[PDB]
């Protein structure tokens, strides 16, 4: 007799049983059949140990909790352990031969530190997956609505390349849009109509040319650095008018709707839309030899040698 | 809507202790201004104290000062008026009123909605 | 990304 | 369906339909006003299978609307896809034109991909430089033998 | 649009069975009710089977039962109409029908929007 | 060895995922700042303006 | 009339994701045979 374990869980898969004591950080490995005890030569004492051993933990953890399932069973575990097993439910639930023993029992203990970590790690990770399944699939509705409003970005985010879109009806209609290089392209100072006094153009007009020789073309800011064909962005004047346009790397700003000034990215206070991660790898580790005792050691404890 | 009950009232000695319990059933009670108004025998109602319905502020009237003490449970949809030296002519019968947060006026009595019953309280010698 | 872009109107040819 | 009630929004459940019990009209035009036309096909669909036929307009995501109110100016060049059932109809100058399917349709997506597979069970098999018996062996001679 | 062929049609025994196919070509098939319709000779078409866009309905004409059969295949993209027990008045000339869920009408030919050629099949002793 | 390796990959997945995720929803951000610019701001700036 | 937040019917919009903590685990020395175990198991000893 070995190791007396209150508490061992017996589990079954691969078409095997695995034997776990948390006690100890044991995992042993078993086969479904069980092992005879009539194939142990002279082995008369496992029964009345084990009987006697079951009994008194049973007695003294389990007696006002658990009830006994049948006569306990034996089975031959990997590195040569006779384990005699006691199932126990609970109440609310209700030719001879020598055995030869592996003198390691750390394959058992990895066994069992390796089975909790992965079991940890396995349902933690598939908790994530499936989390983030379900936030995809809820975020398809504010994607839905935002399609509504802005065909055009929710198109080239959802493309991965720059396209203009419209709804048509259920699906969103899409094309390609045309390159043009920033230095082709400039604002113009006055955003008043010429025609019509006591109005407006929205958004700062622009004079772009499709190639470094190619004629001019007039046009309109439109988005995110967009050149819109057609001067219809028009509203009605209006005192204290303040903006910010979008323009190659940066903005330019416009007051009383005349070209006013020019800044970069980095002279406009950010604030950030995105929530912080901060994942790191685990490091490498070294794992040096370690004894306690070298067998030299253990060979020179002894007071007499006899070969010596 | 609030209906409004009472209990712990009874007949009292001067220099005495009480605690009236008013009891709210219904909806939004966390909502709700919570005062006491007293009427005394041949006499008009007047007011005593309300809890705001935030629960910061505590009014009182003019002619008591520290002898009672309004508080709110929330979780029991309570309030508790701890009454301490009780005088002949504090005695009157005391009824629970509940207003919505529509009013500042916690003192003038027709501002709030809900009436209760009353309670009975009477000190002697 | 601070090129620009011409945009024609999208046409039912890709939906 | 739902309705903002200022703050919080009322909710009421939706009774559902068979497919089967509802088809989709020709034409989209308006028969009483030249000129203007129906935002969205119009349908006509039964509660029962033996039920009485009862008129409405396509909404969205196969939702049955029971008044015709949507109507827009008409627009040369309409080309439109409506859901419905499992697929989409395909509307040509607010006429029927065509069915598809969802297959037929290129598929972009806004889901950002998460690919996280299991961490897969591993058996350590008994392992020893040097076994007891070799231990007991190394030695040159054995008293007791 | 959708374009329709048939396959399997010939010279069968009375009482013998046999499986006809009718394959279409385009897009939208899973969105269209398919059914065929027989035309004697010298005499008009008339209605035999329908299977819905949907694939949960089998409408059937008012003189056969229990000897035709149309189950759809969207894999495929076809219609199998399995034909068993043919008497000399059930051969006819066959034509494979499409339309859009836009009728009730099964029964109707004039409202199917996509025809095919058709195939021949003779019940003769 | 084996559990750092299978940890640190499927972290890393998760962390470009996490990324990507946050990247992709700035356009919803950037049209509910149009359609609620109050709260917007006071949930991107961590006040209420 | 007036209500509290406990009186109104709540929906979630939050997608739920339980993390729990990998717990604490202690390793108790462990030996199939201890060192005095292997030198009793020596029929002659040559020393005693
Ligand atoms: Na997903
Ligand atoms: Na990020």
């Amino acid at each position: 007799k070995w190791q007396e374990v209150d508490e061992m869980l017996r589990a079954e898969y691969g078409g095997s049983f695995r034997f776990s004591s948390d006690a100890i950080s044991t995992t042993f490995t078993t086969n479904l059949t069980e092992y005879s005890l009539s194939r142990v030569d002279l082995g008369d004492c496992i029964g009345r140990d084990a009987r006697e051993a079951i009994d008194r933990m049973f007695a003294r953890k389990y007696n006002a909790t658990h009830i006994k399932v049948g006569q306990p069973q034996y089975y031959l575990a990997t590195g040569g352990f006779l384990i005699a097993y006691q199932p126990l439910l609970s109440n609310t639930l209700a030719s001879v031969e020598r055995i030869k023993t592996t003198s390691s029992i750390e394959f058992a203990r990895l066994q069992f530190t390796y089975n909790h970590i992965q079991r940890h790690v396995n349902d933690m990770l598939g908790r994530i997956a499936v989390a983030w399944c379900e936030l995809q699939n809820h975020e398809l509705t504010l994607w839905n609505e935002a399609r509504k409003l802005n065909p055009n970005a929710i198109a080239s985010a959802t493309v991965g390349r720059r396209v203009s879109a419209r709804m048509l009806g259920d699906v969103m209609a899409v094309s390609t849009c045309v390159p043009v290089a920033p230095d082709n392209v400039i604002v113009q100072n006055s955003m008043r109509v010429s025609s019509r006094p006591g109005t407006c153009y929205s958004r700062p007009l622009v004079s772009f040319r499709y190639e470094d020789q190619g004629p001019l073309i007039e046009g309109q800011l439109g988005e995110n650095n967009e050149l819109r064909l057609t001067r219809d962005a028009l509203e009605p004047c209006t005192v204290g008018h303040r903006r910010y346009f979008i323009f190659g790397g940066g903005y330019v700003y416009f007051e009383e709707y005349a070209y006013s000034h020019q800044l970069s990215r980095a002279d406009v206070t950010t604030v950030s839309t995105f929530i912080d991660l901060n994942i790191t790898m685990l490091e490498d580790h070294e794992f040096v030899p370690l004894e306690v005792y070298t067998r030299h050691e253990i060979k020179d404890s002894g007071l007499l040698d006899y070969t010596e | 809507e609030v209906q409004l009950l009472e209990s712990g009232g009874g007949l009292v000695q001067p220099g005495g202790s009480l605690r009236l319990s008013c009891a709210a059933s219904g909806r939004g009670f966390s909502m709700l201004n919570v005062g006491w108004f007293r009427q005394a025998p041949g006499k008009g109602r007047e007011f005593v104290a309300t809890i705001s319905w935030t629960g910061e502020r505590t009014y009182y009237g003019d002619s008591v000062k520290g002898r009672f003490t309004i508080s709110r449970d929330n979780s029991k949809n309570t309030a508790y008026l701890q009454m301490n030296s009780l005088r002949a002519e504090d005695t009157a019968v005391y009824y629970c009123a509940a207003v919505g947060p529509k009013t500042w006026d916690y003192g003038l009595a027709s501002e709030y909605d809900y009436w209760g019953q009353g309670t009975q309280v009477t000190v002697s010698s | 990304d601070a090129q620009f872009y011409v945009c024609p109107p999208p046409t039912g040819a890709t939906v």
